[PDB]
Order: structure tokens, then sequence, then C-alpha cells
RNA sequence: GGCCCCAUGGUGUAAUGGUUAGCACUCUGGACUUUGAAUCCAGCGAUCCGAGUUCAAAUCUCGGUGGGACCUCCA
């Protein structure tokens, strides 16, 4: 549950950040979060 | 009571400031300011110079390096003390009915108590009012400001400011002049001469002096009696290059004798710094780009110094009057400022700007400029525009280290000659070419053939001004964190000595210089003659 | 001794769990070779201290430290 939270969230940011750019920090600390999760299920 | 817990927290401050010293330590000032008034509950905070009015005495000679205020005063090399003469009427008022159809203030006005030019609320102004026009006072009192503030002053220029000093009688021109030599020097004189020599021997050196004059009060008796003050520059002020201006405004001369002044005192080997005005009666929007550009490139009007003041309409004056019946309308802010720029774009690399508006308070002003840092808004509209401004003022060491973060890298020697005044200018100058940063320069002049004084005559050449720039460093005192002593000056008189014997073909080299000075070149190996400081070259 | 509430720049104060705290007094610097103090324009400076719950706290739970209201006790 977590993982797809935050990777859901992840995907979310990303997509907001890219519109932003077609137009024109909490991506850093989800990747990390779901490196950390993924770590622990190793 | 605040007073006593205003007190102690200044004691606590000094206290941190020694310690960290002792210890040898590096400590933020703001912060223990902010940590020290938050203990004894107060609700200000301390100011500097209250800080710097309590240090003990060898804490007082350590320290000061960290409690200076204002950088500026003192980052040209030199200290800077303005004193102003006694009320008088200006010598034209005589044969022509009036003055100048823009001056404001004076003897007869409702300004009550000031100087021609001048309101009287100015900061000078005020200084002289107080010590009732004597020059002792206003001397001792600047001073002590200028201690106060934290910063040396070894090395000292006067400038005597007023309306046409070489219109007084003589009584009064000495009375003043030997009591400024007394003040810096701690004598009690009876003459000129008297004071000039212990001024000589003593040990808070004058520079030089600066007076402000008319063109047909600049002759060869002038000039002369000017050379025996110990003066070393002048001030003239042009205003236009139009010959019907000149007429239409009541001034009382001509262009053609502002030329032959020039010329004049150029040759006697002074400096001359003009002031100009833009905005003038019947000068449109496009004469005075014409009017610039005329006088940066004609030789006979290519000064050393330039004063920009745009016109100002003030009550009690002509202007006021042609304002009111609807004849007169000043230039739009905008358009101002774009001509202040491209006006900036055009100065020398050899001319430097000492001000660029008037310090007129701002309620007296009926119209014209309203706000207070023209030149910062010029600088900002060139950048903006892609041009930039090359003069001296924004180009040395200190306004360069102040403004911006730089420091020379690369240096090297730079060299720049021309024609002006109907004689060959030389400028020898010290300076990092990638950056853009002037460090000291030299002006070098070959007499014409029409020079009057007995000591410039046959085949002599002159030295008229030798600089270096950065703070200031005390007589026989080194600092390697800045520029001063550090033999930048026996290089540029070396280079000077070779052009005066091998290219100007002349037999004999002179310099006009102050007291102080006067050592400093005995040491080089002059000799003294005059009022000038002489070197045989055969 | 229990008993309800208060705490953000040096001081007076604003703001709703978002993805980065706004104003006033004070202070510092420049236009300025006519000026520490005036004018114009820029700048520095804060969610007391611990645990935490919620994806996320200045913000909500429980704490210590000070303060304010009730009687203290006490001698
Ligand atoms: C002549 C004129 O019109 S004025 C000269 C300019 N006026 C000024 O003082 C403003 C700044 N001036 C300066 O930088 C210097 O005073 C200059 C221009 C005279 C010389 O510049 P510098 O590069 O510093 O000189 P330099 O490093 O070659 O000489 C250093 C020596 O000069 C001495 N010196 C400097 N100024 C003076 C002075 N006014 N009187 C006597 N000696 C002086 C120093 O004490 C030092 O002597 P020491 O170290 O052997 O004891
Ligand atoms: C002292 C200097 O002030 C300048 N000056 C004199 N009157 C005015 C004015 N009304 N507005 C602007 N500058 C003025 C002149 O250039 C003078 O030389
Ligand atoms: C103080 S005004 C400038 C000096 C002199 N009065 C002149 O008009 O040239
Ligand atoms: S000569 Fe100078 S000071 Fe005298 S009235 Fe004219 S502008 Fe003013
Ligand atoms: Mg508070
Ligand atoms: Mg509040
Ligand atoms: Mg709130
Ligand atoms: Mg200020």
């Amino acid at each position: 549950a977590t993982f797809s939270r935050h990777k859901k969230r992840l995907l979310v940011v990303r997509e907001l950040k890219e519109q932003a750019q077609q137009a024109g920090l909490e991506d850093l600390a989800l990747l990390e979060a779901l490196s950390e999760v993924v770590q622990n299920t190793e | 009571s605040p007073a006593e817990l205003m007190m102690l927290t200044i004691g606590d401050v000094i206290k941190q400031l020694i310690e960290a010293h002792e210890q040898g330590k590096d400590i933020d000032l703001n912060k223990v300011k902010t940590k020290t008034a938050a203990k004894y509950g107060l609700s200000a905070q301390p100011r500097l110079v209250d800080i710097i009015a309590a240090v003990p005495p060898q804490y007082r000679k350590v320290l000061m390096p960290k409690l200076k205020a204002k950088p500026i005063r003192t980052a040209s090399g030199i200290a800077v003390v303005a004193v102003m003469c006694k009320p008088h009427r200006c010598p034209h008022i005589s044969f022509t009915g009036n003055i100048c159809v823009y001056c404001p203030g004076g003897p007869d006005s409702d300004f009550e108590y000031s100087t021609q030019s001048y309101t009287g609320y100015e900061p000078t102004s005020m200084r002289a009012i107080r010590a009732r026009y004597d020059p002792f006072l206003q001397t001792r009192h600047r001073i002590e400001q200028l201690k106060q503030l934290g910063h040396s002053v070894d090395k000292v220029e006067f400038i005597v400011m007023g309306g046409t000093f070489m219109a007084l009688p003589e009584e009064y021109r000495d009375y003043f002049i030997r009591n400024l030599h007394d003040a810096l020097s701690g004598h009690t004189s009876n003459n000129i001469y008297e004071a000039v020599k212990y001024s000589e021997r003593s040990l808070t050196k004058c520079i030089g002096i600066t007076i402000e004059t008319r063109p047909d009060y600049c002759m060869k008796r002038h000039l002369s009696d000017m050379l025996t003050y110990g003066c070393t520059r002048l001030e003239i002020g042009v205003q236009s290059v139009y010959e019907d201006v000149a007429r239409d405004t009541n001034r009382g001369h001509t262009v053609k004798a502002v030329c032959e002044s020039f010329h004049l005192a150029k040759d006697s080997g002074f400096k001359v710094v003009a002031h100009m005005m833009p905005d003038l009666p019947n000068v449109g929007l496009e004469r005075d780009i014409e009017q610039f550009t005329e006088f940066f490139e004609n030789p006979a009007f290519r000064p050393d110094g330039l004063k920009l003041y745009p016109t100002l309409v003030i009550r009690g004056t002509g202007l006021y009057e042609l304002w009111k019946s609807g004849r007169y309308k000043s230039y739009s802010p905008s358009d101002l400022v774009e001509l202040v720029a491209r006006i900036l774009a055009l100065v020398p690399p050899w001319t430097r700007v000492y001000r660029v508006q008037r310090d007129i308070p701002m309620p007296l002003v009926s119209s014209g400029v309203e706000h207070g840092n023209l030149r910062e808004l010029a600088l900002a509209r060139m950048k903006d525009l892609g041009i930039q401004c090359r003069d001296v003022r924004t180009r040395e060491v200190g306004i360069q280290e102040i403004h911006h973060k730089v420091r020379p890298y690369q240096v090297e020697l730079v060299r720049r000659d021309y024609v002006a005044n109907g004689g060959w200018e030389t400028f020898l100058s010290y300076e990092d070419p990638d950056q853009d940063i002037l460090i000291g320069l030299l002006r070098l002049r070959k007499c014409s053939e029409e020079t009057f004084r007995f000591e410039l005559g046959g085949g002599v050449s002159i030295v008229r001004e030798l600089h270096v720039y950065g703070s200031v460093v005390p007589v026989s005192s080194r600092d390697p964190t800045k520029f001063q002593h550090q033999g930048f000056g026996m290089l540029l008189m070396e280079e000077a000595e070779r052009i005066a014997r091998e290219e100007h073909g002349s037999g004999k080299i002179a310099v006009i210089s102050g007291v102080g000075t006067r050592n400093y070149y005995r040491k080089i190996g002059y000799r003294l003659q005059g009022p000038y400081m002489v070197k045989m070259l055969k």
C-alpha cells in the first residue's frame, strides 16, 4: 500500500511538473521514500 | 530606565568583542547585538557610533577595522573637508543690473543668512551657520566628525564653496587661507608665507585646495595669487556651449572667454572641472546630445572633470516668473533618465564625474527633478539599453569593491595621448583590462608657446596630477590588503621622466603639489623653486 | 498544591495540516568630493525547549520552563 501510494504521488507530481514544462521538490523525497520502501522489502 | 540598560548592553558588547579578540576568533556583530539586547529587555538596537564611542584606548586602536561606519568616506584615498565663505554679492551685479536668471538665494533674498546659490538648509550650510562662518571652527568640527565615524584623517583636501571667492578683498582671503593652514598644522601665524612654511613642516598633510571661480576672474594675476595659496584645482561653470544661451540668461561673459581661461589655466598647471546644465531655456531635447558630443569631441572644450546639474526652478527667480507665465516646461522623468543615460555613455575614459544632481531639498522645488538617486536609475537604464559607462569614478578599486565584488588580477600599463586646449596631453595609468578596474593615474602636458610663468619658460614639461586609489594608508605605514603604499607612484614618475626627455625634448620637469607631496618629491630627488617642485633632466 | 488560559524578528503584531511565515518601530548600506541624524531606493533579521499522531504540524495529544486568573498551603 505504501509503495502504491507513494508511487502514485510521484506520478502525479511528475505529471504536474511535466505539464509545467510544456506550459512554460516533493519528487526527490518521494523517490527517496520509495527507495527506502524497496530496501525494506529486500 | 532605558539609559542604564543601553549602557550595560553596550559594555557587554565590547566585553564579548575584546574577549573574542584576545583568544583570537571571528565573531558576527549583528547576532551579538540582537542576543545581548534580548537579555536586558530592550525595544531597540545599538548604533555603531555608540559602540565606537566606548572602546578603551588600546582596543580602540586595535579593533576599528571591524566597527567602521560608512566605508565610502575614505574609499578614494583621501578625506574631504568642505568649508564656506562669508555671504557676498556676485561681481557682475553692477555693470549689468542683475544676476543669472536661475540662481537661488543670496544676500538679497528670502533665504535668511545664506550664501549665493544655496538655501541654508543644506548639510554644509547648517554647519557654517552655527559656526558663524569661521574657518577654524569648521575645520575642527568636520575633522572631529570624521574621526568619530572611525576613519583616518592623515591626508586631507579642502573644498571652498560659496559665491565667487576671488572677488573679495585681499585681507579676507589672507585671513581665510592662513586660518585653514593653521587649523591643520597647529601654528599661529601672521600671513600666508609663515603658515605655508609651518604647514610644509606639519604632520597632518594638506594635499590641496579647490576653488570655484568665474572665467573673467581667471587671469594671470588671479592665477599667480592662487598659486601662492597652495590651490591646485579650479571649478568653472560653463553651463552651455551655445553663444545665444550665454547671453539670454544674463551670464555676463562669452564662451570664447571660457576657452581662453581654460588655455591659461592648463598651461599654468592646474586641473579644470566644468559645471554643465541640461534642460536650459531655448534648448530642446535634440540640442543637448549635440552639445555634449561637441563638448567631448572638440579640442577646445575637453575638460578633466564634469558636474551635471539638471535645471531646477526655485521661487524668487526670473525662471520662476517664466514658469508661472506658461512659457517654460520641464522634461518628463522618463525623458530625463534617457537623456542622462545617453550623456553618460559618451564620457571619455580620462574624465571623472564628481556629482550628477543638485542637493536642494524636495519641498523647495517647484518643478524639475523630484527623485534623489538619478545616477543609479540612469545606470540601470544603461544596463537595459546595452551600453556601459567608462569614466574614472566608476572604474576605480574602491567603488568596484563596494558596489560589485571584484579585485584586480592581471594589472597592466596603459597610455593615452590626445590634443586639448592647444596642448599635447598624455594620460598614463595602471589598470586591469579584463575586468575594467583602475588603480593609479598620472597626467602629463608639454608647455605650449604662450606660458607666462617664469619658472616654466624655456623648455619645461609639467606634471599636473598623480593619484593612487583604494583605501587610505597612513604615512609610513603599510597594509598588504590595500593598494596605496606598494610602489605604483615611483613607477609612474619614472615613466613620466622618460617621455619628457626623449619625446618632448625638454630639459627640465616641474610638478605642482601640496605640502606633504612636497616632502614626497623631495624624497624622490626634486628641489623647490617658487611654488613648484622642479628637477633637471639634462 | 492543585486548578483554566497565554509564548512567532531586538520590540507591537498577521496566517486555514501543502509542496517552503506578511506587515509596522528599530538597525545597516548606496546615490554623495555638499550628509552618522534629512530624501529616494535596496538589504539583514523569528515559529522557546521534548516526545510525538497524520503522507505530511508553527497549527492537533501528552509533557517541562516562564507568565496570567482561584484559593493556596505554609510559616
Ligand atoms: C602631488 C599631488 O598633486 S598629490 C598626490 C596624491 N595625493 C594623495 O596623497 C592621495 C593618494 N596619494 C598616494 O597614493 C600617495 O600619497 C602618492 C601618490 C604620493 C604616492 O603613491 P604610492 O604608490 O603610495 O607611493 P610609493 O609607494 O611609491 O611611496 C611610498 C612612500 O611614500 C611615502 N609617502 C606617501 N605619501 C607621502 C606624503 N604625503 N608625504 C611624505 N611621504 C609620503 C610613504 O610613507 C612611503 O615612504 P616609506 O614607505 O619609504 O616610509
Ligand atoms: C553651484 C552651481 O549650481 C548650478 N545651479 C545654479 N542654479 C541652478 C538651478 N536653478 N538649478 C540647477 N543648478 C543650478 C550652477 O551650475 C552653479 O554653478
Ligand atoms: C558657486 S556657482 C559656480 C562658481 C561661479 N559663481 C560661476 O558661476 O562660475
Ligand atoms: S555667478 Fe554663479 S553664484 Fe553668482 S549668480 Fe551666477 S550662477 Fe549664481
Ligand atoms: Mg514578543
Ligand atoms: Mg497571533
Ligand atoms: Mg496563527
Ligand atoms: Mg540612512
